[PDB]
């Protein structure tokens, strides 16, 4: 398309890549990212509707405690690029085809961002080596280099989708067999155990293991919701603290 | 005294703490964002190349992970600490490190639900409901509301962490933390157990892993009695078993009368059937069918006990506990570095194998 | 009833034929309350030293 | 209505007036009084139903230290007579009109029993004047005279409300607009909150507060009945006390 | 001489059950104590005697105490009167001395456990049993409360009578605080349980129903209708057309294959609910009951009301909020007739919530 | 220092100490069981028939009563003692007898409730619960768990005893075992309460012991509305209650149309009936019935309540609590060595009594 | 009734009677003894059902302090053999006409083992007589002979109850009144209480009574299985233990 439009799209994707990890101005969130990509490429309604229908999915997609997020940034950017590439915005092609492609590319962005943040350890090590010499310039520069690499992680894998055409990506994603799809599904249905594993490992004592087993035993009561179990944990902690501090006073 | 950083310097510190993330590592999480945020104050405090500088910069190269929004209080507190050290106030590095670690955890735990899971869902829902109409109002609304809330929180909490400074260190050292940490650990362990039980679905149904189905019984499952051609019969009072090896069962029509009065099973007048076969099912037959199903009585003629059913009858979430303990042992037995990523890929491969084998 | 490969804050993502599809099954307010409940329940988790 | 129901409800109101201050047999409590009027005046189940409905409100309605309670006695008796006069017990009309009428009657009984207890300051003076004569009969007679007087303090309003014809009261109850009746039915589940909050406010400490939330969290388990829940609370109490004392 | 039997003890029992009734505002619960004590004095001195007059003037003073916990005082007074009636040199004010200095602690103990702990629990249990209109509940309340009262009074009257003036030493301090704390814990725990269980303002309403999504094409209970009646089941895929739709196999419920058309409106077969089914008799009914037993929504479009989502958060959320608000306004208002005002205001809140359609 | 036993010898000693019981005697408790447990050490120490072997064997004709499971520590310490006695050490002959005599008392006192009365109830209850479903998993499960626990305990404490010697007296000492006794007793009481609640079923349905059945209501039970000749309608809005006392109700078929508009109940257009007499249920009526039953609405037009229902409404297992407390008092006061048997037969007679009388 | 079946039940009952004294693998417990006997002799589902039913009755049947237990071994074995001899497994007569028979044969086994152990003093006298010459072979042989006698105690009656004609036993077991059968069944559905009573009598203190009621009121939660309740009891006991220890130290 227009050269200015292409430059705008690439810069906007770079900002979205930056804020998929910065997560401060919410530049990467679909509601603004898809709408703003639509702003660059003419038609406003396509981007607005894609962002609106993707923000519903993107709720609660915040990475917490190193539990990496589904990376809505690349999902939004790539879905918007595919939508503008294919001249169809009947609000049915948007939901039927573009949204599942966005989810799959969100998983792809998940693996991409995990790879790049694993690579970030090298640059942070170089930053430590530079800060050994005690220069603000070196550490600031290495931090900026890591940030710009993370931004390029979406800047570069956007022109590829914008360039090749519009039908190879959708067909390629649709050609994935049930083999790997269901395998990854059952893998993700148990991956959270590892995430909780380090949390349990860090805080653990013979005094605290009983509470873990107590929670595990009491959990199957479906009548108590998660917030109910949280309040129950809080009150159990309060009671134990009161009973211990009663002897602490004496 | 001197080295009193002005309001402009604090605003620059906040505009740089804008970038707390970005140097996100797996081994030293979010560590460089702190240094980037405090660079202006440190630069105003010491010149580059100074040994005291050297030590100050090297101090902040440790683990620091929390919610980025609730870090301005911590930033202000450590800024106050740094300006205390600059003037020569006797406070060791251990004090600052303990101050940081004190609310690195609990503040993250309280900020994660209040921002990622409380404010953002509401703002995103309103933005999406506005955007469903194809109007440019929604993205600007989301942007303005979220950035205003975030900027107000950042600035005001940063200032509240600047003022009331060493007082918060006294509060930390007053023994309260020895209670906050214990309470948080107890609550976290309890909730972790609950989540291990609940948020780990290792459903083992599959097309394989199905234990052999047994013929069950002659009434433990839904269905009625079919006598020769048509009609539905109910078992009556037992009158005794004959010597040949068959017991005559009283037969009653679905009206309260008595007909037939014979034996049950193939050779008898009526035999047991499920709901699949009989047609013209009448209202009384429905009444008894829902009476049976509402009682918890079995449904399939051949009940199938999956491996998941056996595991649940043992204890729900058995496999989840076993996997948790296995990964705990793997993390305890030092299998070099990068162990979590290897565990993740191995478990994904294991899931693929389980699905293709027909187990899960 | 079919397999839920990925479940977003609303709806899920199954396979269906050869073309992937997404179905939304939650009203936005209900989805917001659901993510609120999940976040507050998991808020009990963590709260620890985190190294 | 046969006269047997009439004199049965009369005597039941009499004992209700007795325990309005006696508070020993609890014939004045709604679960007892409304049920009793249920057996006496024909329809019996509705008496139990609204007795249970109003008992929640009746908790926290005890008088301590000259602070006269809202007098659940007159409220219960008058509400029971109203239901047995008004042939509608659909558990919506039960909780719609009869409960707020009972609350207003409770305030009226509060002021009336305050007047009666004020009047008792005279009869006690005659009692001690007779005691100055050293006669046991005189003081006993004065005591049961006071008891009889407060028995009438609830017997007479019961007779008065029974005096009116059924058509007038049923038309007055039928003149209530539908929307307000259903709104009050909705709010019937609200008026118990203040009564519970009274007891909650009477005893509360930062040491004891967690138990309220623990009970609130564990209550949704529908398989544990009220008596089982009470046993659970008791055993929690002895466990806490045993662990606290040994320090 | 002048030793009292057990029959007179039962008489002073039954005359102490009328401790209230002669209640005033400056000298409360005065004549009830005399009504209790009289038979012992009748056995001791004849009516009209100067000693009887002095004893009548003895118990004429101020005596306020929780009624249920009064048997220890009645027994102590009985023992002291028996001792004074056989020429012992105790001071005449010793009875007033022991009474005046002890009603405080006994009342302070008696009020919470009896009025605020035992009665609320028993009444709530009775009402929970009575919610079905069953005669079991009033009988249970009557029997258990009367039995508790009778046993307590009988045990305590001899606890005071047999011991004498040592009851003050027996009670003392600290030991009663344990019972106070236990009663408070139990009462407020049960109060929380009742808050959760017996505050129902369900928000179903005509309004407060969130918009319903058409949902899906097989995720709810139903069967595949095929044009001119009959019921079919989806089979395999015969190849997706270039338009974007795929042709499947419409297997009859007999093992055969027929139709071979696309699904949805113009296709041979499409999903439909149980509402529009005809001649539903057969294995179709078994399939339907299996589907609903699988945990499948009956309606084609799922509808959620505010009560359901509130329960999804945590049951009794509005009850907790209302209780906290009422507690705060009770602590702040600091009035005399505030409870009635709060009650009528809550009635107005209920009627406005219902008129708006929320509940 | 020669005469040192090997690991296989230790395993053989444990396997034969497994056979400790067998010579049950009222005059010398398990006298030669200990001898059989210690046989091979003396077999490889000295040939039978010599004075040393004769004395070493003869040293075990004393009273020896202890819990059979906790006997590996004694075996290990005695093997250790005899090793030094056989290695030219001046250890006193009667020291082994004295330490054994001291060990029998407290060790048996603590192992008696822990094994027979604490863990055995757990394993037996779990096995019975698994077997109630008619599954083969229960007996094999019981075997494997019990054998694993017993083998692990036996082998590990035998190794500990041999490696430690007489120092296990200081290892246990006093006070330590009190904690295990208290914890085991607490666990036993809790699980006994659970078992008493769960596995004592005296369901009081019977022909008698049924309270009178209430007529329920006019729509509080699962059913539909019938207007004379077929068809099913639904109650509508109120047009105004008549002065007689009945209210006119709108009747709507499964089309939205309003016909009849009569008074509900018998004499009017349509009346509420159960599904027993319904004919040709096909249509949306089945959907309505499914919705009603999914709403928890009862099916029987009359609510029949039994005595077991009343007790359940009070609390499940109430009569079980009464029975167990009465029985506890009975053996607390009767004080007869045979008393449990007599209780069993008498309450069997009582069980016959309720069945004939119609309560049970 | 194949000859392999006779030899299987003979050796199996011999092992069960052995376990009445040694009691390590617990072959004599009804849950395993009856289940394995049913495994040997054709039908097993009714066998495992009856074993599970009798296991709870076997609760609290451990011999302590030279006081011999009701000896559930002979009860279980003879009841299982009598059941398999009767072609009637409607789950009613198993709790109706077998459990009371199990109790009666338990008393019979008690009176048998009392005499057997009383006469074992003679074989122990012979054992020390053979020990007076100084050989382990003799005492080992006498130990084996004593165990052989103990096993035969159960082995012979198991054979005599099997060699009887099946027609006589099936006529006898069907000659009982139906009402007495149902009465014995409903009574045996309650006898298990007695089994726990002595246990509660053995361990009971003011400190420990509240736990019994806590478990009694928490048990109605069907969503918690018996193993879950075991873990719950363990954690509760552990928590109380640490609280009391830190209160004593505090
Ligand atoms: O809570 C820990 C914290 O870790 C990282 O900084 C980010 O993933 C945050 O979203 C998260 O809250
Ligand atoms: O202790 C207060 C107690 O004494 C008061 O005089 C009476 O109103 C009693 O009803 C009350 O319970
Ligand atoms: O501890 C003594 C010991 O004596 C016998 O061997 C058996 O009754 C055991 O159950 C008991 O434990």
């Amino acid at each position: 398309m227009s050269i200015i439009s292409i430059i705008l799209v690439l810069i906007f994707a770079f900002l979205a890549g930056l804020e998929g990890i910065l997560d401060q101005w919410q530049f990467h969130q679909p509601i603004i990212a898809c709408s703003l990509i639509g702003i660059a490429t003419g038609h406003m309604a396509a981007g607005i509707i894609l962002g609106g229908s993707l923000q519903m999915i993107a709720l609660g997609w915040a990475n917490v405690g190193a539990a990496v997020a589904p990376d809505a940034a690349l999902a939004s950017v790539a879905s918007a690029i595919l939508m503008v590439q294919g001249g169809n915005f009947d609000l049915t092609h948007i939901t039927g085809v573009i949204v599942p492609a966005a989810i799959l590319l969100a998983t792809a962005g998940l693996v991409l961002t995990t790879l790049v943040r694993f690579l970030s350890v090298g640059i942070v090590h170089l930053a430590d080596a530079a800060a050994e010499k005690g220069s603000y310039s070196g550490v600031a520069g290495w931090h900026m280099f890591a940030l710009l690499l993370q931004g390029l992680r979406i800047a570069i894998p956007a022109a590829i989708i914008l360039a090749i055409p519009a039908e190879t990506v959708t067909a390629a994603l649709n050609a994935i067999p049930d083999w790997v799809s269901k395998g990854l599904a059952v893998g993700g249905g148990m991956v959270v155990v590892v995430g909780y594993a380090m949390v349990i490992n860090l805080m653990a004592t013979k005094e605290l293991w009983p509470f873990f087993f107590l929670g595990f035993v009491l959990a199957p009561l479906s009548s108590i919701t998660l917030i109910g179990m949280g309040i129950l944990g809080v009150v159990i902690a309060l009671i134990y603290l009161n009973l211990s501090n009663t002897a602490g006073n004496g | 005294k001197k080295f009193s950083l002005s309001k402009n310097t604090r605003l620059s510190v906040m505009f740089r703490s804008m970038f707390l993330q970005g140097s996100w590592n797996y081994e030293r999480m979010q560590n460089l964002g702190f240094l980037y945020s405090i660079i202006p104050a440190l630069k105003q405090f010491y010149k580059p190349g100074s040994e005291e500088a050297k030590e100050a910069l090297k101090r902040h190269m440790e683990f620091f992970n929390t919610h980025p929004y609730v870090a301005a209080p911590i930033v202000g507190v450590t800024l106050a600490l740094e300006e205390e050290i600059a003037n020569g106030v006797e406070i060791d590095e251990a004090a600052i490190q303990g101050v940081k670690v004190g609310m690195m955890g609990p503040l993250a735990g309280i900020g994660d639900p209040v921002f990622w899971f409380t404010v953002r869902p509401i703002v995103g829902a309103i933005a999406a409901s506005l955007a469903t109409g194809g109007s440019i109002i929604a993205p600007i609304f989301f942007f303005v509301v979220w950035n205003a809330i975030r900027i107000a929180f950042l600035w005001y909490t940063q200032e509240f962490g600047y003022k009331q400074g060493t007082a918060i260190t006294s509060d930390l050292g007053g023994g309260m933390l020895q209670q906050i940490t214990k309470g948080a650990s107890i609550l976290g362990m309890f909730i972790l157990g609950v989540l291990i039980q609940r948020w780990v679905n290792i459903s083992f149904t599959g097309p394989n892993a199905m234990l052999p189905s047994k013929p069950l019984a002659d009434g433990a499952y839904v269905g009625e009695w079919i006598d020769k051609a048509g009609k539905v019969v109910v078992q009556g009072a037992q009158t005794g078993t004959t010597g040949d090896g068959v017991a005559k069962f009283d037969w009653l029509d679905q009206a309260g009368n008595g007909v037939g009065n014979g034996v049950a099973g193939q050779g008898g007048f009526a035999h047991y059937v499920t709901v699949d076969q009989l047609n013209t099912v009448d209202g009384s037959t429905l009444h008894n069918i829902l009476g049976q199903v509402s009682s918890g009585l079995g449904l399939s003629p051949e009940q199938t006990q999956s491996l998941q059913d056996v595991f649940n009858s043992l204890i729900p979430g058995f496999i989840a506990l076993l996997l948790t303990f296995l990964v705990l042992w793997i993390l305890r037995k030092w299998k070099n570095k990068n162990a979590p990523l290897f565990i993740i890929i191995g478990m994904f491969v294991l899931g693929i194998v389980l699905h293709v084998a027909g187990l899960a | 009833h079919e397999y839920h490969l990925m479940n977003g804050a609303n709806g899920y993502l199954t396979r269906v034929n050869g073309k992937y599809v997404y179905r939304v099954t939650k009203d936005p307010v209900s989805a917001v309350f659901g993510v609120i409940s999940n976040g507050w329940g998991s808020a009990g988790a963590g709260f620890g030293p985190q190294h």
